[PDB]
This record gives structure tokens, C-alpha cells and sequence, in this order.
């Protein structure tokens, strides 16, 4: 089994970015649910920020002019064309701007969940490989959740010395 | 044993632009762009359109008889003038200020139309009417809201003069117009006087006219013409009219109330919806939740602005990359 | 053994929103909005304002004799004009083009009234008054600026006319008006001729007028009305005028310096300061170190741009989270 | 004790980012100057490109109508009312963008200061922990000044290699 | 055994500015402020300029005799005004709407002059002439465009009317002028009548005119005025003329196809250049590759947008550190 | 010879990024054509949209007024002035917002292209130093330029096993 750095997982039904362990019990898939909270909370905030911060005040009619007020007719449609262009080059790029960050965003927590496993697991894991820990040492189904859940010390600290110089 | 950390694929088709790659596939976008409308001209906050498919605005405010059209004591929040509307002033000449006139009539939160004066009690013969103005049964007529005074049978036209006081709850817009006959001849049995003076006055209006006899190129059946205008006769003013000929004297006044603010869409296919809607374009009604819309740059409401664009599709999921 | 590398918290109760956070503490800020002003109309590059609290910008231009105000030689960078200030042109009838006349006097980088004719010279009884016009001690009187001429005692009203040429450092504004009489005794009484012909021309300017005798609505004693007009005379320029009866003649116009730009402020309870500003916003005084300001949208100077917030914090520290 | 994943130092006042080193001689904290000013220059530069590229030129009085302009008095308003939703929305979201960037570029300035003295102390300390090296030799108060100023060389590396197989 | 991985340096001296950093090196930029201009005027899309070096628009247009000016039939793109042109109108007096038609003249897809009237039909004198209008070889002559009418010798000048039928391929400009004579002698002499009536009319235009006799300041040898009016003599429509004296008749229209877009330049010292471009700027012709340029704030054609800043240099390559 | 900690190459005229070996054979310096093709095309991209997101349609005239048109002559003059402060100051925000962001891609690409070698290579390195790994097998031209083009194995594992209890 490999992690992040080889492609998504199809399997992940329940979240964004999580765990997927195996051992002598087999396997198991889970989300984690506090990285993904996080992640749907700041990008609920960043659309909210691009919708709702947009004024809906203000009516564009479609003015009259006789045809001895030329000018005036052309002063008001500079006013129009000019805004349209500023609206329209400045949200394409905003949404070019913003689409790129997001993309690099969960790259990120994706990288920011693998450093949090690393530090839990210290000398206890090498982490060799593809977005994966080798862990050295008998972990079953309930050293796998204390991995997940933070709650997860090197009790082993030695059962792993003795299988590292090995 | 082994533990993995791994992000979602799933089997989204949405792709996005972003600054430096085009058409990236994501677990999941929204769209920014509103791009779908009901086309049709539905009521807003302020009601409902009022439609014109036969008149022109001008000749439903100077009352072409030939405009039957309903103007409702609710008012209107918008005009939708048909563009191949055909009335319009029926007896040839211009109105001054057109634009502006129109524009004070396109939107109204209530109505009323308003007697200035009657001219029963003048000393000239009233309500002519012509050939240029036939009424929807068939015969000669006239304006509804100005009335032709000729002179008092048989050969008298002295200086006549009325007031009229506004003790309404507004500003009265009123209107009149100036004959100019086409020969010395047409003055003289119309006005008996071969040259007149026609003063429109209010506490601040100080306007006076007189005719300029000759003949104008045909137009429907007309060499003479009518020069049309329109005033503002704010509460509490009082209008004073004085003429010895050619004034087509101001008969009925407009009560509007609210502000306008140039509410007149000139178009021809889209038609009068049963719908409400917070955000009405000149192409049809939207939804105003999406910050962007290519409906229509002119619009009247709470609306997202326009953009010339099919689409603005924001990522909000994965790069879908899957193993 | 051991090296830790870290980062400061502090005792800041600093947040700032982020484009994916709300209220994110950090251990310092800056503001982006100038959201605080001196409520007060204060001098600025171009110099001090004038007030203007009982009388509007058109009384004190054409003269209304209960307008004492000084217009002092330094000018004026911009015109406060009290919305409740009662006096405006005392005679009635209105000025054309009077929101253009407005503005060419909104500011004045100096200021010299000149005296472009002396009806002393003039076949005609000069400096008619009117109850309409009182002066400010009590006694009947009438515009400063412009000289109501009437027929020559005993009944003599022959076409007088007279030249004034521009020798002065600039644009000189001038003034006139013609009086329409209520009715055709009051017009051969003070005039003698039944109709006149008043003309004002310059090297550029050709225009010419006729009474229109009747009766208006009573407005402060008056059945009678003026029309009020003004006129640009370039350097070098000369103005010629010309009448028989009915014209209010020209008698003091206005060189100002400098170029206008519309500075009217129409404020009722914002007082005059003892101060100088960089930026004068029509709310009061700001600094303009920042980018931005909430004070209002109509403002005079070298200005931050207007929003309506009231707060843009910009993040300078860090995310404060301490241990 | 802990460096900068287990949160920030209320005790660090002269200075955004630094040292807190523990030996038998006790302990000392410092400020890394050399990471503030920079940091600090450009923070600096961020502020002053945002208010000083601002235009302070043009004025905007409310000007005047007569009853029968109410055409041109509404063109008038939509050059005001659009203009003023421009920067409304551009002044608020560049904010937003700006504050998010900032606060990652202290994370960033962190981890780089951290990185460039992992790359020092090489084979000579174990990167484990919390963002804190746990030294394998003798390293008293001037050993550390020099890993701190940057003088500091691989003079250790058998000490620790003996302290290593321990 | 060793490999190392490392990115490029090379001999750039390219700086750029960042958000947080000034003249950073790189090895590679690329400029997006067109800062590079040909400073000429160019033909563009539309075709090539009018120049006007010695005649204003208003003078080519009622055709001052001193202004052979060649009007070409495939039009023109725009107009380059000289502001030293010393040739206006000729005979004292001002256009009503003056800058309502130079923008109507300022572009022409094509252009035609139409023949409105023939005098020799008329029963009055034709072809008057000025001193205030010499022709380049040195007589006094008049403008090309209207006619000077005055009494049919000895002593008559009854009303006299035409019509011209626009039969062409679109709207016809034509033009016209009332002659204000300096006093009742000359007056008589010129029009017999000792007031006068003219009259312009067509489907939609009712004008009229009197004239008022008087003096006003000399202008180049003259007292008296014209005014000068334009109108638009749409397809199908009738132009109808009447006057019994004052009237400068029409007798040369301008079929000129297209829309006008107000492409007026102002400029002295910039050349005509034999050159082509897509975007031509009020300081010269630029390329419009890039987004952004610095010639002018005043241009035409497809053009980058103006910003007043030397260089946006914007980074492609890398930070050039070497080792 | 140092990798990308210590600074840019001079010598490499054909790429962007890439690697520098060396083994008993002598030295190899090539660009990684992959990871700056990548590059290349995302700069592209990104001065792509940056220019052609402009729209070219509109014309500014300079309109003329008469001397009673005072009012019309600074409301068209208010449209130029604003609209010409927004495309300044956006203009200006951009390209230094962009700038700042170009030079991170790059840094960043380069990290990403030493952590893709860093995974390939495994146990039979030692990440020390300087952008550098330090191989601990003979690892000869044809090994080397797999470690280049990907297509490298770990069958040395023992061969280092060795070499680095050394
Ligand atoms: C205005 O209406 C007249 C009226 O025409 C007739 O009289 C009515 C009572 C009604 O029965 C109509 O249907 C009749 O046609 C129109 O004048 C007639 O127009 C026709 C058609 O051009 C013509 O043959 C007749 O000579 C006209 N008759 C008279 C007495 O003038 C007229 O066309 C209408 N005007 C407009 C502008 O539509
Ligand atoms: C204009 O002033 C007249 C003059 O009023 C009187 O005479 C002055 C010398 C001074 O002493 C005033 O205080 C006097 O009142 C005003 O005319 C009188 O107005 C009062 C009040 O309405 C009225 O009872 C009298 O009939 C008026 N007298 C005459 C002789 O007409 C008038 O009110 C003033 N007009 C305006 C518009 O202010
Ligand atoms: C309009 O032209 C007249 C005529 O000028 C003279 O006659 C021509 C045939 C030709 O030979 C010209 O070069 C001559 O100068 C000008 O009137 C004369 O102006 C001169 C110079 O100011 C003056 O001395 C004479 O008195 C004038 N003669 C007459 C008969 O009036 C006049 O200057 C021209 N007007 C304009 C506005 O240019
Ligand atoms: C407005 O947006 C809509 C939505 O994309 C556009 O309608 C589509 O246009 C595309 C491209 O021309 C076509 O493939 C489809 O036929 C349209 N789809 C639907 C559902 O109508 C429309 O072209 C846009 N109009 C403007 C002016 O931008
Ligand atoms: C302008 O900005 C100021 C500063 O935030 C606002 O004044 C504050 O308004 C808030 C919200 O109404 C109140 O809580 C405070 O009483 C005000 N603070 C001070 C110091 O006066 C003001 O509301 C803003 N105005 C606009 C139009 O945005
Ligand atoms: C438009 O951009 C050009 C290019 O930078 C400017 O011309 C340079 O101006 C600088 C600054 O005065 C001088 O150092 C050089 O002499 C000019 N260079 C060249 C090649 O001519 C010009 O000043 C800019 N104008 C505006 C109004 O921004
Ligand atoms: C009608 O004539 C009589 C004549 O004595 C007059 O009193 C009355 O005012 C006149 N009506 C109008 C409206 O002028
Ligand atoms: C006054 O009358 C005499 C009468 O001949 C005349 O010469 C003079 O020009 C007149 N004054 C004015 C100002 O018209
Ligand atoms: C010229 O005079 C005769 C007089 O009978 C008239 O018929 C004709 O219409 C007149 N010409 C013009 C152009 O008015």
C-alpha cells in the first residue's frame, strides 16, 4: 500500500485527506476527520469571502440620448465599457489566482498531516518510501487508532531499537 | 507494518483554469459566472412593468386616442416600449426635453391623473379635433390630456387666462403645445388674432410663445405643426395659463409618486412574465446568489455585475489525481 | 543537549481576517481605513472657505442687498452654502444655466469686482428699487450688481447703448435681466415703448430680447417677472449693450483667478474650523496618510479613496499562539 | 524545552523569530537578528507598496443638477457608485489574500531558520522533537554561539558517533 | 560518489520588483508597459487622417472660401487639428451645437456633397459676397456651403420657399445662418423688409428666425452678426425652406456614411506619418502587444491600456544568485 | 561540487534545473529537461494570461466641451482619473504580487526535484549537506543517469548496508 505521493484514493468516501494502515489484522481506510474539517472551513471562508463581498446596489439602465447629444451618449458608455473591462480582467485573474492556491492549499494540509504522523512516530518508524511509514514494531488495530487520534507515545521505544539494527 | 497518509480521488469530470495550467480535473468546483435566466419581464420590489406594445411613451403621456393602454393607481416599476410601437405624436411636431420626460414617466409607485382646468368656463370654443388624431372607434379626435381652443364663434378670441392650484400630494407634471398653422388664412379663422402670445407661468416657470405661420413638408396629412412641451408644477406652486390663440391649453396633470430612475427597456421579443424575481435584465430575469452573470450589462435591481464570460469555475476540491 | 529554534507570541489582542480565516489573532496590525476626522470645513492648499449661512451663491453673485457678505480679494478655495439660507434672487424669476454660474464662482484664487458701466452717462432714469428687494437696514431697494433702468422723466425712452472693453488681468463674469411687466400700463409707464429690444453682444456673444407682457403668480408681492442671465467677457474683449426699456443692465462684474472645479459643499451643521487639512472631506478633516477612508464620498484635496468599512487590518506580526 | 511546533515564546522580546538553548551551564534565549531584519525589510516593503502605489490626485465633488438633468445627475451617480464598488471589493479582498500570505510567510521564515541549522549540525544532532535538535556531543556556551552566528564546523564527529550507537 | 541537484544562473542584469522585495536579479523578465512609440499619425483600421492646418472643422465644413481643403470620397479615419489653424468662420458670428457637429464630422467611412438648392429658381439676388470672407486669391467672396440672398433687384423680397427631397443613401448634414444687419438701413437695403421670417422645416424640425437689428463690436471689419445653425435631413425626409430676407441659405449638404466616434486630436507638432498601425495614441502610433502603455491617455483603434509608469517588468526566470 | 543550498550554476546553459555528479569516471552536468519543460510551460502560462486577458476594444477620444459644459467636462474627466487610478494601482499590485510568487515556484520546483531523487535513492544515501546526496555505492555513469531519468532500483541495498556501518 502507498500513500500520497503515488496518486488520490478512490476508496476515501468520507473526507478529504487520511489514513490507510495494514497489518497482521489487515487493513484500514479512514478518513481524518479534523484535517478535513479544517481544510472544508477555510475553503468555505475563502468563496464566502469572493461571493459575498460583492455589492448588489446598483442598477445599469439603458440611458436615451437625442441625436444632438452625441457626446453625453458616448461619456456614459466609456463609463460602462471601462468598468466591464475592469470586472472582467480582474475576476478572471483572481479566479486563475485563487484556483491556483487552492490546488497547492491541500497539497499542502496533505504534506502537513504526513509531517504530524512523523513527529508522533520519531525513531519508532522509518519513513521511507511514498507518503507511507514503515513502522518497526507490532502495531495492531488499537496502536493504529492512538496514531490517528494523537493519543500515541514511544512505549516501544526499545521493541523497535532491537528491530532497526536488524 | 505500515501507515499511510493519502488524499481523496473521486469521479468528478469539472476541470479548471488556474494561473498556470489550463483545464486541471477537481474532485469538485462551483460556478461564478450566472449564466441561466427565465426570459421573460417579471415584477420586482418596486411591482410590475407596465408594457407598451402599440404606443410610444409620449403618446400615452400627451393621451394619443388611439392608446387605450392602462395606467394602474399601483404605478409600475418599469417600461417595456415595444420598439415597433407605432403611435406616437399624432399631430406632427417634436417635444422638447423628450428624453427627459420619458424618463420621468418609467417608473411610479403610484398614479393619478389630475383635472388642471376646465374649459367650459373660457371664453373661446374648445375640444377640436382633427384628422392627424383618430380616436380607436374611427372618427376625428384629439389629445386627452391638452385641448385645442379656437376662438369663441362667431369671430372673438380675447386674452383668456386661468389658474390652477397644486394642492395635491406632489409634484404635477403638465404639458401643452403651440399650433402653427400653415397660412395667414388658417390663423385667422382658428385665432382670429394674425399674431398671439401664449404665457405658461408658475412660481418659477416663465414661458411664453408665438406662432410661426408657414408651411412644414406633409405628415399625415398635416403642412401645419405642434410644438409639444411639459413642465413640472411642484406642491403647493400654482400654474397660470394666458393666451389669445394657437395654445393648445393643458387639460390633465400626472401625480407620480416616487423617484424615477430611467427604468425603459426598448425591446421587442421577450415577453411579460408571471414571475417575480429580485434581479430583472434587460434579457430576462436571474437568480442574484453568484457574484458574476452574462445575462445583460443593463439591468435594474440586486444583481450580480456583468461579465462577458461563459463561465468562472472556481476550484473548491482535490486535484483529481487518482493512483 | 539541546537547541530549539522559535517564533514570539505577545500580549496583543490584535486580529485580522484572512482570505480562508475569521478573527486570527497575530502580535501586530495596521489599519488601512482612516476612519478618524475633525468635523469641522478647514482651510487647504488653495486657502480658507467662504460660508455662505443666509444667502445662496446666486444672491450674493447678482447682489442681493440683504447679502452682506464679503468676498475678500484672497478668494476662496471652496463655497460651504447653508441649505437653510432663506435669501436668494429677491426680484422673482430664475437664472439660466444657473448650476454653470454656481460653479465658475465655487473657487477663486483672488478676486476684484470691476465696474463695467456708468448710467449716469445713460439717457434714462437709473437705480429703480422694489419692496420685493429690501435692503437689510429696511428701505426698498435693489441687485448690487445689475441697474434697473426705466424711461427718461418726463416720458422719453430712445435706444441707448454703451461699450465696455476688458482691460483687466482676466475673464471678466457679467450680468444682466429683462423685466417682463404684468400688464401694458406697468409696461409704458416704466418704459414708454409697448415693445423693446435689449441686446447684449461681444466679440462672441449675440443675444437679444423682448418683453412678454402678463400677469404670473404672485411670488413676494410680484404678478411681474425677471429673467437672469450671465456671460463671460474674454480679455481684450468687448461688451456692447443696447436697449429702449425692459433690460436690468450690467453694471459690476467679477474678475476671478484661477480655475474652478465645482468645490460646493451643501452642509447644514458642519461648522467652520480653525485648521488646515490636506484632504477636506465634505464630512469634515482627515489625514490622507492612509489608504483609504470611510469619512465620505464627496471630498476635496489629496485624498485616500472612499469605502464604506469600517475597519481594513493589515497583518505585520505573526499568527499569536503562544505555548 | 520546546521550539515552534508546540507554539510561540511570550519570553522572546527582541525579536520575531529565534534560539532557546538548554545545557549544563542552563539555558538562553535570543533572538536570531539576522532572520528578524529580514523578515521585518520585507514586511516593510509589503506595507509600503500597498498604501504608497496609492493615487492621492484627483478630487470628487458632488456636483449639481437642474430638475430637467436628471439623465446626466444619474450618470454622474453610476461613475461614483461603480467606481466605489471596484475598490470596495479589491481593497477587501486584496487585504484578505495579503493577511493570509503574510502569516504563511512567518510559518515559512520559521521553517527556513530551522532547515539552516539542520544543514550545520548534520550527522551531529537528531532532528527529533518539536522543532528542536537534541545535540549527540559536549556543547557549551560558545559551541552554541557558533551555531547560532554560523562559525560552527564538524570539529564533533566521532563524539557523537560514539554518543550515536548509545 | 556524489550528485547534487541546482537550478541556473547566467550574465542577466535584469532586476524586478516583488511585493516584498526591490531589484531582485533574474535571469530573465519580460516588460508589459509599451513605453516605445512612433511619433506620427498613421492610418488605422478606418483609413488616414484629415489634416487641418490652416482651417478649423467648422470652417472646411460651411466651406470658408480661404479653404480648398480636399475632401476625399473614401472618407477619413479621424482629424488632426492644428491648434495655430487661423481660419474660422469668416463672417462674424457663432455655431449653435458647435461641438456637437465637429463630432459628427470627425469620421466618414465615405463622404459625398450633395447639391440642396439652386438659386437661379429664386426670386431674389444670390451669391452675396463679404470682405470678411476674401477667397485665397484675393476678392471678397462667401462661404461655399450657404447663400447669401438679398431683394430681387430694384425693390422686392416676397416669401419665397423650396424643397429638397433626400433621395440618397443616407442622412444628409446641411447648414444655414441668419444675418443680424448692424441698423434698419442696412436692413432695408439688403431685405426690403423691416422684419423678417425664415423658416427651416423638415419631417421633424420646426425653426424659425427674426432678425435683430443693432450693433455689436466690430469683427474684422464687420457689425453685423450671424448665427449659424446645422441640422440632419434624415433618409426619405423633406427639407422645406422659407424666407422673405435674412435667411443664408442652405445649398451644399454632406452625405457622410458611417458612425462618427468624436476622433478629434488636437495637436501641433505630431506630423502625418505614411505608416500604419492598429492603435494610434494622441503622442503616436504604438504596438498593442503588450497589456499596458505610457504614450497617452487619449487614444484609438485596439489598443493596451494607458498607465502612467515607466516599466512593469514582470519576472520569468529564476533569482540570479550564482554560487 | 554543492547543489542549489549554496547557489545557482553558472555552467548550466540548457536548462533551468538539473544535476551535477561526480564519481571516479569524473564529473556530469545536464539539465533535467522534465522539470523545466513543466516550469516553462507554467511561466508560460501564467504571462499568457497575465497579456491576453486584456481587453484591447475600447477607444479613449478626448471629447470637447463648451465653456457653459463645465460640469460634462469634469464628469468625463472624473471617468479617465478613476479609471486610471484602479488600472494603476492594480497593475502595479499584480506584478509585484506575481513577481514575489514566480521566484517561490521556482524555489520550490528546485526542492520538489531533489525530494523526488531524495525518494529514489532511499537508505543508499545520506541527504547531508548542501542539495547533495552523498552515495554510498559505486554508482557509475549508467547508474547515475538513471538516477536521472527514474529508472533506478534499490539492488544495491546490502552494497550500502555495508559502506555506511563504516
Ligand atoms: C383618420 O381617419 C380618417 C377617417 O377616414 C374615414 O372615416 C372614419 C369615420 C372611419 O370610418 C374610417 O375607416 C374612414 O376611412 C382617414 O381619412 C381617410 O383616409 C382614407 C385612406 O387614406 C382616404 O381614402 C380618405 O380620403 C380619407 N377620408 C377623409 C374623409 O379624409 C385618415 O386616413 C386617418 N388618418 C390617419 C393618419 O390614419
Ligand atoms: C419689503 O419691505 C417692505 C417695507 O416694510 C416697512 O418699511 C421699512 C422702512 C421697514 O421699517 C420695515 O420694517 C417696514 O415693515 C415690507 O412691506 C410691508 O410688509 C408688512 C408685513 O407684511 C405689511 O404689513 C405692509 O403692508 C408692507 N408695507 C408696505 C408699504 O408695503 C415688505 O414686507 C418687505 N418685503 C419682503 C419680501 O421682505
Ligand atoms: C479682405 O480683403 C480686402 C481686400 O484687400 C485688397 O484687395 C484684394 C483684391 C487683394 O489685392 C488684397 O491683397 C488687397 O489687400 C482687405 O481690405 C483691405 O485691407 C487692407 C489691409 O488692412 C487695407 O489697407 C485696405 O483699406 C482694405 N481695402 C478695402 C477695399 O477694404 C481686407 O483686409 C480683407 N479682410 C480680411 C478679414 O482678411
Ligand atoms: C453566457 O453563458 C452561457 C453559459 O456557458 C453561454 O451559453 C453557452 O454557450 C456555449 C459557448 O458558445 C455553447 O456551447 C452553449 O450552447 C451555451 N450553453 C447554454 C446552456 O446555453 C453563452 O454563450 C454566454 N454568453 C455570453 C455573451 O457570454
Ligand atoms: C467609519 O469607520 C468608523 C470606525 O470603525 C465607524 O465608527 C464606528 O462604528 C461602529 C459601528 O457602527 C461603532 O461600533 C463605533 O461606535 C464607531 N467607532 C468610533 C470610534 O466612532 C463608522 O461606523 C464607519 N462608517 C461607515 C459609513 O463605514
Ligand atoms: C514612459 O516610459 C518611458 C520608458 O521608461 C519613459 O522614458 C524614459 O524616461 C526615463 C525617466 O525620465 C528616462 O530615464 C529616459 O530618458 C526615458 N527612456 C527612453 C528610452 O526614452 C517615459 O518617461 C515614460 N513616460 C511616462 C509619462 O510615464
Ligand atoms: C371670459 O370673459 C370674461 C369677460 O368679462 C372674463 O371676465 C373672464 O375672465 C374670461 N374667462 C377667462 C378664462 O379668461
Ligand atoms: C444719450 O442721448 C444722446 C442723444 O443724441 C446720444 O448721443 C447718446 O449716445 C445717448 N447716450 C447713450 C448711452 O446712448
Ligand atoms: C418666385 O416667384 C413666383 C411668383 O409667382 C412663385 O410662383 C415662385 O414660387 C417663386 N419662387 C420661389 C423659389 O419661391
Amino acid at each position: 500500500i502507498a500513500g500520497f505521493i503515488e496518486g488520490g484514493w478512490s476508496g476515501m468516501i468520507d473526507g478529504w485527506y487520511g489514513f490507510h494502515h495494514s497489518n497482521s489484522e489487515g487493513t484500514g481506510m479512514a478518513a481524518d476527520q479534523k484535517s478535513t474539517q479544517e481544510a472544508i472551513d477555510k475553503i468555505t471562508n475563502k468563496v464566502n469571502n469572493i461571493v459575498d463581498k460583492m455589492n448588489r446596489e446598483f442598477e445599469v439602465v439603458n440611458h436615451e440620448f437625442s441625436e444632438v447629444e452625441k457626446r453625453i451618449n458616448m461619456i456614459n458608455d466609456k463609463i460602462d465599457d471601462q468598468i466591464e473591462d475592469l470586472w472582467a480582467y480582474n475576476a478572471e485573474l483572481l479566479v486563475l489566482l485563487e484556483n491556483q492556491k487552492t490546488l497547492d492549499e491541500h497539497d499542502s494540509n496533505v504534506k502537513n498531516l504526513f509531517d504530524e504522523v512523523k513527529r508522533r512516530l520519531s525513531a519508532n518508524a522509518i519513513d521511507a518510501g511514498n507518503g507511507c511509514f514503515d513502522i518497526l514494531h507490532k502495531c495492531d488495530n488499537e496502536c493504529m487508532e492512538t496514531i490517528k487520534n494523537g493519543t500515541y507515545d514511544h512505549k516501544e521505544y526499545e521493541e523497535e531499537a532491537k528491530l532497526e539494527r536488524s | 507494518d505500515r501507515i499511510c497518509i493519502g488524499y481523496q480521488s473521486n469521479n468528478s469530470t469539472d476541470t479548471v483554469n488556474t494561473l498556470i495550467e489550463q483545464n486541471v480535473p477537481v474532485t469538485q468546483t462551483m460556478e461564478l459566472v450566472e449564466t441561466e435566466k427565465h426570459p421573460a419581464y417579471c415584477n420586482t420590489d418596486l411591482g410590475a412593468p407596465l408594457e407598451l406594445r402599440d404606443c410610444k411613451i409620449e403618446a400615452v403621456i400627451y393621451g394619443n386616442p388611439k392608446c387605450d393602454i392602462h395606467l394602474k393607481d399601483q404605478g409600475w416599476s418599469y417600461i417595456v416600449e415595444r420598439p415597433s410601437a407605432p403611435e406616437g405624436m399624432c399631430y406632427p411636431g417634436s417635444v422638447e426635453n423628450l428624453e427627459e420626460l420619458r424618463f420621468v414617466f418609467s417608473s411610479a409607485a403610484s398614479y393619478k391623473r389630475i383635472r388642471l382646468f376646465d374649459y367650459s368656463r373660457w371664453n373661446v370654443t374648445r375640444s377640436g379635433t382633427s384628422k392627424a388624431c383618430n380616436a380607436s372607434t374611427g372618427g376625428q379626435s384629439f389629445y386627452r390630456s391638452i385641448n385645442w381652443l379656437t376662438k369663441k364663434k362667431p369671430d372673438t378670441y380675447d386674452f383668456n387666462e386661468g389658474a390652477y392650484v397644486n394642492n395635491e400630494d406632489g409634484d404635477i407634471i403638465f404639458l401643452w403645445g403651440i399650433h402653427h398653422p400653415p397660412d395667414t388664412k388658417e390663423q385667422t379663422t382658428l385665432y382670429k388674432n394674425a399674431n398671439t402670445l401664449s404665457s405658461v407661468t408658475t412660481n418659477t416657470i416663465n414661458r411664453s410663445f408665438q406662432p410661426n405661420i408657414g408651411p412644414r413638408p406633409l405628415v399625415r396629412g398635416q403642412q401645419g405643426r405642434m410644438d409639444y412641451y411639459w413642465g413640472i408644477l411642484k406642491r403647493g406652486e400654482t400654474l397660470k395659463i394666458r393666451t389669445n390663440g394657437n395654445l393648445i391649453a393643458p387639460e390633465f396633470g400626472y401625480l407620480l409618486k416616487g423617484e424615477s430612475y430611467g427604468r425603459i427597456i426598448q425591446n421587442e421579443d421577450i415577453p411579460i412574465g408571471n414571475c417575480n424575481t429580485k434581479c430583472q435584465t434587460y434579457a430576462g430575469a436571474i437568480n442574484s446568489s453568484k457574484p458574476f452573470q452574462n445575462a445583460s450589462r443593463h439591468y435594474m435591481g440586486e444583481c450580480p455585475k456583468y461579465v462577458k464570460k461563459a463561465s468562472l469555475r472556481l476550484a473548491v476540491g482535490l486535484r483529481n489525481t487518482p493512483s
